[PDB]
């Protein structure tokens, strides 16, 4: 049912964030004595970034920029603009500070959902704006309008932000 | 009027050239895939009638448990291919040679050297390195025949495998291994470059000790009904055209000196490759060697 | 709770700024997008209670028929604002500067010289140029404006209507000149550079004989339950950040006169630009006009 | 409504598309033969005839006319032509060299509104079920469809001009 998928994915969503809080708080210390020009550094960050991306169960891309580096695990380079930014982060290393941003592209649960059962997902702001969809008639940074839609849908909340993850189905 | 394939191939590799022998001779293929062995057994409990005509891919000269699920053919291209690599197998007809290789993973390798099967064993790779099952797989068996090869010691495969994660599928280890799961994996050389062509962080190495060389074979299936085409199908698979569009636009390794063999960018030819020799091959027959190694 | 916002502006255009708004002050905006005057004019039928809350875009200051249907409202940033088009009406705050233009197909033009109103008069581009209604959009009626505003004939008007294709929607005349439908087009400033940015073969011309400036203005709508917000939002849309942003992501002209332009390419910057001096416009009303010319 | 009424439909349409390109080319024959892609006017005069063929036509169509020192295209955009319906291939005659034009269909409006407002996607498909056009993300271009393997309501009909059948389909 559509209602036991939203309730899936909003749990593993929540956990998949606090995930990623734990670490980067587990991982300050850490970054502050890593360079990021030194290869041995950069190696190692990007170990660990690697771990965390294999810990979690949503398909997640980090994108870690600064003066020197570009660092990211989007090896075939897909469009980040047509995913999920689940967080973004300042980290302060040895050398200077990184941004850290981690999208989500999809989840295994949400794309056999979407095969198997026709139902899409879609999450959204307070002012309706599209933060992610896996369904071509929406695009992300663009509006929501549910009235002008007839789709059985259930809608959550989602703990991080003021978010509100939908699944439907036509 | 559907000619069915078998193959363990991934589809990138043999659609292309399967979709060009539809159009030359006006046929309808489809292709089973799965795990060379799996295809080979679920062929042997499949009905008569309903089995397909073809089997292209895996070491089917050495790896066909029941030769009896086959029907013996002899391609007419055989005197323009690589001596060294033609079937004795009454059922099989050479294809292509794939060498099978270590991948790593050029992100988290750092200073961790990866040359062979022994430096796989290095402690800090423990649980980090990946392979496909040998029970079921081309690729999971002649990797632990070519750790066999290094010093005929069983125990060297078992330490392999109390150091390495199994996975089922073959083409799940380049997957995890190009996407950050594991530090390096056992694969084979077209699906290692079809990952690092994709912009993947992945490095190919030839294990130092001995490159396992794999001659890749096709194999009639023996059914009811015979599709008319399969044949020249065969003689297609092998053919000299075929043949150069595999290595010019897959980079495969052609079975027929005939094929230039343009080897660059990214890894080598086969002169190059220390492949293990004809003397230190394991001449143990399949079911007997994944027994042993039990 | 909902702020809803009537503008002819396209939505690339404001729907950014307009979301920025949302977060900071925690109001829903609800866009109504049309034709200018068909804005307008459905507005004056739509009944007292149900109106929306503020017009942005369009030359309010010179086309708004109904001035009863607006409220006398004047932002405390007029002293900023540049001295030559602040707004002379007590119902509309200037926001931006809009030049109109000719567009051109440069992959249709050859040898065919476009430089203003005259040329697009040669028999050759006869049922070749497009423009939109003067009876319902700023776009159509600010360029018949500037075709009489030449020798000051309306036979300049009617000879290049029955010269030019009609359509019904400003946007629709830069859309099918840029795909190749037309050969030029009569078209605004923003709307040109959309498609020229997106690589289509689109050349901004300045018309020679004069070309006309929009001064495209804000306005509060006449309604039951003003919005509590929508004066801070004429603040937000006049202010210097928000006209900044739009100077530097939309390449717009901006009111103020401490933001600086940008133009660099494509073309141009306002003193560059061959306008109509303030003394050649014609002072005819809107209506009066329109009628005028029918 | 309907699928049935859809394919109908399409099909009328991309037969009258295919046609105007079929007519183009038939009378366009000795025109080209003295029409040098190396002169400036001449491509001028080339890209107005190509723009107007766009233009008599309802499907949004990409045009590549490619030759020694030329490739020139309608596709200003640089949208992949791999995701669209290769519609037309000819190979003509101009004064100084052979030139190829290839005709692509990235939708037509009857597809895309059916799409939008029924949820009813499309597929051309060839004699060996090869892919040849898609507006569903489930099929790409280039693979295979299997019938045999879903559900869909749905209903084909062969396009005239090709071995092609045209498919809509529902969930
Ligand atoms: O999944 P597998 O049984 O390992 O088969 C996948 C591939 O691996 C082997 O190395 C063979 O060289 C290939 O012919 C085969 O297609
Ligand atoms: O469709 P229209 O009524 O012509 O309005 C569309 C645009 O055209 C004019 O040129 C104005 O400068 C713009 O403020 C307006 O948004």
């Amino acid at each position: 049912t559509i209602h036991q998928h939203v309730d899936e994915s909003q749990s593993s969503l929540h956990h998949t964030e606090k995930q990623i809080q734990t670490f980067s708080t587990q991982h300050n210390n850490s970054f502050q004595e890593l360079d990021l020009t030194n290869h041995h550094d950069v190696t190692a960050t990007k170990r660990e970034l690697l771990k965390l991306i294999h810990q979690q169960p949503a398909t997640l891309y980090y994108e870690l920029s600064g003066p020197n580096q570009f660092i990211t695990n989007n090896y075939e380079h897909l469009n980040t603009k047509n995913m999920y930014l689940f967080s973004t982060h300042q980290l302060k290393f040895k050398n200077s500070t990184y941004m850290l941003k981690i999208y989500m592209a999809n989840t295994p649960r949400l794309s056999e959902i979407k095969k198997d059962n026709r139902q899409f997902a879609l999450i959204v702001d307070q002012y309706d704006n599209i933060l992610y969809a896996n369904d071509d008639r929406f695009t992300i940074g663009e509006k929501y309008r549910p009235q002008q839609f007839g789709f059985m849908n259930e809608s959550v909340k989602l703990n991080h932000a003021d978010h509100r993850l939908i699944i439907y189905k036509d | 009027n559907v000619l069915t394939v078998y193959s363990p191939y991934q589809s990138n590799l043999i659609r292309p050239i399967l979709n060009e022998f539809e159009k030359q001779e006006h046929v309808k293929i489809e292709i089973k895939h799965g795990s060379t062995q799996v295809l080979l057994s679920n062929l042997h409990n499949e009905d008569f009638s309903e089995r397909g005509d073809v089997f292209m891919g895996g070491v089917l000269s050495e790896t066909i448990d029941h030769p009896e699920d086959f029907v013996p053919y002899q391609d007419t291209s055989v005197t323009q291919q690589l001596e060294d690599y033609r079937s004795n197998n009454k059922y099989v007809t050479s294809f292509l040679l794939m060498p099978t290789v270590i991948v790593v993973n050029s992100d988290l390798q750092g200073d961790i050297k990866i040359r062979g099967y022994q430096d796989l064993l290095q402690p800090i790779l423990k649980g980090k390195i990946a392979y496909s099952n040998p029970n079921t797989t081309t690729t999971g068996y002649q990797h632990m025949r070519a750790i066999y090869s290094m010093h005929h010691r069983v125990s060297d495969v078992h330490q392999f495998q109390n150091h390495a994660m199994q996975l089922s599928k073959t083409s799940k280890v380049i997957e995890d291994v190009a996407k950050g799961k594991y530090y390096a994996g056992l694969s084979y050389e077209q699906d290692a470059r079809t990952w690092k062509n994709k912009g993947y962080p992945v490095s190919i190495v030839y294990p130092i000790e001995g490159t396992m060389l794999n001659v890749d074979g096709i194999a009639l299936v023996k059914n009811a009904h015979p599709h008319p085409k399969r044949k020249k199908l065969v003689q297609y698979l092998t053919s000299r055209s075929v043949q150069q569009r595999l290595v010019a636009e897959f980079d495969a390794k052609s079975i027929r000196k005939d094929v230039s063999e343009q080897s660059d960018q990214s890894i080598e030819n086969l002169k190059n490759i220390p492949l293990i020799p004809k003397s230190k091959l394991p001449d143990i027959p399949h079911h007997k060697f994944l027994e042993m190694i039990q």
